């Protein structure tokens, strides 16, 4: 199978530098150019540049000329993007793309899983997670507060309560942390008799939490 | 474009003698202190293998029976002593300029005593025609030389164009040849004639020899 | 619009500052030497040295730019051809012409120096193209120079224009893996004394004269 | 620098209808016998995946519901019949010249 | 051991394209140019071009300029020849050759096993094989009729009858198929008492056949 | 081949980089000639010089230049499809000229130390000669007469 696979997500301090990797498979690595693209969270794509792995030659966009460095190890058919002097607005998903064909400026058909590079001044502080208890005929919820870095994950009742479950995506607070809410739509009659427990996992902090929720 | 003419197209030499294949170029292949000819040996079904490079330099692992000579436009590959293992096709080639052009080839045959073929005919079996097409066969077996010619007769009438033949390569058992000729027909055209014969002209014969059979005679 | 319609004259008339010359920006090599060549041209024959239809079967003719627009529509020079790749290929071309017209043949061509590497990769599908033009004496090689530039006629690239007088019997060969603005028409020149080039903006009537000057004609017996 | 404006920023279409996303360039993206537009589909959390290249040529493995049209400066992605699987973000992109610039996006609801 | 090994034989329809591979071993792949040669069946050699695997640069012959594409993956020291818009006269043995030395246009000393590329409009139709029965003091035979593609193989009495055995090579019929004959020279006295069976194998059709032959 | 030039070519499969130099110590300006072979095809260059990407560098105190060979098929003048670009320079006294090359050099074998002279010159003509002596000369013939015009 043809494919590109990229180095896992990571964080970096502002002013630091990041190296992303794109390992190719299933095709002659040298014959097809490789571009690097980025997508700011909830924003649109923007194009960084390309490298010709045959020659190692490169082109970069102007807003990335000064700070990006594309390279390739052809022994293992691998490309690298190094971004230095990171600013916060450089937090994004970085993808490695391969052209659909040689020579002609054809399109990108093979893409990478995407590597999430997060840039902010924090120390992978772990989440604090608290109930959002109902009081009558309504749904229920759970809150994740001031945690870093993404991604956290949340579930309910240890992976049984998939019905009416709504995992809102997180928001970035001015505090430099994230927070989100998980919710479950439910009938009210079972509530109070049934016992519901929110649960959450934050691998970067190696931290898992359970939190019961009741009226 | 430098053209490597090569001659003679075939050699008939006997064991222990000397074989001289003469290659010529349309233009000099000599410069840089080198003559950019190379002589390769290709036996049937195999890739070539390099015998000599730069027209004089024997390649490692090669026997010394092979020698390269000549310069400028005229070059020669000399084999001595010829041996059974040297029955092959020998190609000139130049690296002087592009395109790198070969020479066309020079088959090499172990020369022996002229022997007439053992000739046979095989009528097309009923299975031939149960498939809708019947092919007669005429065999020449273990003959030398190869210049044997075959011509087909049916009802004493000449047959032309409806035929195909193939010869085997020289066999080291006796260095003689075999040829299989075939006359292909429809069951209808098969039926509409009676007696089928193949005639051979060859140096091994006092006079051309024709063999024959009659269709379906017990 | 003089192409189809004029091939002979007595002299050429150009205005002091004509604006409709090189539509696609670039350097016209030996422009002044060409002017001096053409001063002595009494006439010529504009012929399709490389027919658009059959000379370039596998190359996308009909390359066009707005900088050369005509009647509002983007167009291109008529005596030249802007080759471009086709079906994702710009196969190497090796077209040749042998001057058998018994008159020296003025050949024109051009090399596209695009503004960026992506533009070249798009037009020609190679980053490192070349243009080789050869004859019995004339031999030359052009590599495209890629660079952003001031946006003349709204165009950021360039075309370097080149020419040569292929003499009778001589053979001119074009080779290229890209960036060629090939010729579609050339000119077979008929030299002539007395002709020449006059720079002026004066009007014309269908008056006839013995002498002519940029301010006006002269019809008088005097020596001076 | 060729700018790919893209519209409309969002579509509200129902199953079985036709969705038309109109991309425009600041300058022609057509030459070499090709129009250098490409339309990609990105569903949430995923990378893009190429739908059509060179503005008309459907990519292998793609359904035929997607069609590309247009030339020069104006291009269109037509989806029909719309389906649940087509709820995504649809991006224009040009390979005509550098920088290769996308279109900003078109959510589909 | 130094060597080049090439992708197995194959067929292709006219108008299609073929990719042949030459994997090198035992030497620094980048240092020695690689040429591609072809030999039409029963004909002489003709030279296609070369590729410099260090740079990926290439030269091709004019009668192959428009249709050949040489490439190399240096990670696995492998070269490729792609021939497009195949015609029938392009059926041949394609070899990959390595130069005997660097820099100077020396000769080809390492060659590949040769890859047989057959080009014709057929569907690997399997062979029909029929006796060539004797009637007296003579030899015997077996015929293979209208089969495709090569190579078929033939033997006698299940690999015991190697004496006086003659496997004629096949011919290409205007029908677009092959056919050949196997024969055995024999004494006539044993014939009729002994039982002889021709046998044949056509791997492309995965088809083996036995066929007894008798007076 | 030319006698005042030299067509270098590789040996034993090598064309080792050369760096020969000459210092004009003859107290007269020295006319140096050389040439660059633009072969018709890449195989020809690879044969003569065993490199695809050769160069020729010629330097002096002022003169500095670099030549890359241009490979291309061309019209077959004098049955030859390649070319040689001929170059020259007047190396002044004390100046040192250096040739560097990994190929494609038609080096000089002889040069010329020039003695300038007034009154001399070049005359284009096909007229015959005898061992007549004259005061003036012209392409059609000499002049031996007292007149001013
Ligand atoms: C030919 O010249 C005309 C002007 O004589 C150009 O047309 C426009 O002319 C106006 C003045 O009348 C200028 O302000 C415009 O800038 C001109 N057009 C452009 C695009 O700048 C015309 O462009 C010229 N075209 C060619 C092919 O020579
Ligand atoms: C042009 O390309 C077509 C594509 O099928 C091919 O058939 C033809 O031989 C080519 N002709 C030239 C002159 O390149």
């Amino acid at each position: 199978q043809v494919q590109l696979v990229q180095s896992g997500a990571e964080v970096k301090k502002p002013g630091a530098s990041v190296k992303v990797s794109c390992k190719a498979s299933g095709y002659t690595f040298t014959g097809y150019y490789i571009h690097w693209v980025r997508q700011a969270p909830g924003q649109g794509l923007e194009w960084m540049g390309w490298i010709n792995p045959n020659t190692g030659g490169t082109v970069y966009a102007q807003t990335f000329q000064a700070r990006v460095t594309m390279t390739r190890d052809t022994s293992i058919s691998t490309a690298y993007m190094e971004l230095i002097r990171l600013r916060s607005d450089d937090t994004a998903v970085y993808y490695c793309a391969r052209e659909r064909g040689t020579g002609a400026p054809d399109a990108f058909n093979i893409w990478g899983q995407g590597t999430l590079v997060t840039v902010s001044g924090a120390s992978t502080k772990g989440p604090s997670v608290f109930p959002l208890a109902p009081s009558g005929t309504a749904a229920l919820g759970c809150l994740v507060k001031d945690y870093f870095p993404e991604p956290v994950t949340v579930s309910w009742n240890s992976g049984a309560l998939t019905s009416g479950v709504h995992t809102f995506p997180a928001v970035l607070q001015s505090s430099g942390l994230y927070s989100l809410s998980s919710v479950v739509t439910v009938p009210s009659s079972s509530l109070g008799t049934q016992t519901y427990i929110c649960n959450v996992n934050h691998k970067p902090s190696n931290t898992k939490v359970d939190k019961k929720v009741e009226p | 474009d430098i053209v490597m003419t090569q001659s003679p197209a075939s050699l008939a030499v006997s064991l222990g003698q000397r074989a001289t294949i003469s290659c010529r170029a349309s233009k000099s292949v000599s410069t840089s202190g080198y003559s950019y000819i190379h002589w390769y040996q290709q036996k049937p079904g195999q890739p070539p293998k390099l015998l000599i490079y730069l027209a004089t330099n024997l390649e490692s692992g090669v026997p010394a029976r092979f020698s390269g000579s000549g310069s400028g436009t005229d070059f020669t590959l000399n084999i001595h002593p010829v041996e059974e293992e040297d029955a092959a096709t020998y190609y000139c080639q130049h690296s002087r300029d592009t395109p790198y052009t070969f020479g066309g080839g020079t088959k090499l045959e172990i020369k022996r005593t002229v022997a007439a073929p053992s000739v046979f005919i095989f009528p097309p079996s009923d299975e031939q025609l149960k498939s809708g097409t019947a092919s007669v066969v005429c065999l020449l077996n273990n003959f030398y030389p190869r210049e044997a010619k075959v011509q087909w007769k049916v009802d004493n009438a000449l047959q032309s164009g409806n035929s195909q033949e193939s010869v085997t390569e020289q066999d080291s058992k006796d260095s003689t040849y075999s040829l299989s000729s075939t006359l292909t027909l429809s069951k209808a055209d098969y039926e509409k004639h009676k007696v089928y014969a193949c005639e051979v002209t060859h140096q091994g014969l006092s006079s051309p020899v024709t063999k024959s059979f009659n269709r379906g005679e017990c | 619009e003089l192409l189809i319609s004029r091939e002979s004259w007595s002299y050429i008339v150009e205005k002091p500052n004509p604006e409709n010359g090189t539509c696609y920006p670039g350097h016209f090599a030996d422009y002044e030497e060409l002017r001096e060549q053409l001063s002595s041209v009494s006439s010529f024959e504009r012929f399709e040295i490389f027919p658009k239809e059959s000379s370039w079967p596998n190359h996308t003719t009909t390359g066009v730019s707005a900088s050369c627009s005509h009647n509002g529509e983007s167009s291109f020079y008529k005596n030249l051809l802007w080759l471009t790749g086709k079906n994702g290929l710009y196969p190497n071309l090796s077209k040749s012409y042998a001057n058998n017209k018994e008159k020296e043949v003025l050949v024109l061509w051009g090399v596209h120096h695009p503004p960026n590497i992506g533009d070249q990769r798009a037009l020609y599908h190679t980053e490192n193209a070349y243009v080789s033009v050869v004859s019995s004496h004339y031999s030359r090689k052009f590599t495209p120079e890629i660079a952003k530039r001031p946006k003349v006629r709204d165009q950021e690239g360039r075309i370097n224009y080149y020419w040569t007088l292929l003499e009778p019997g001589d053979t001119i060969i074009f080779e290229a893996n890209g960036n060629l603005i090939a010729p579609r028409y050339a000119f077979a020149l008929s030299r002539g004394f007395g002709s020449g080039i006059i720079n002026s903006n004066a009007p014309m009537d269908e008056c006839d004269a013995k002498c002519q000057t940029p301010q006006g004609a002269i019809n008088s017996s005097l020596p001076f």
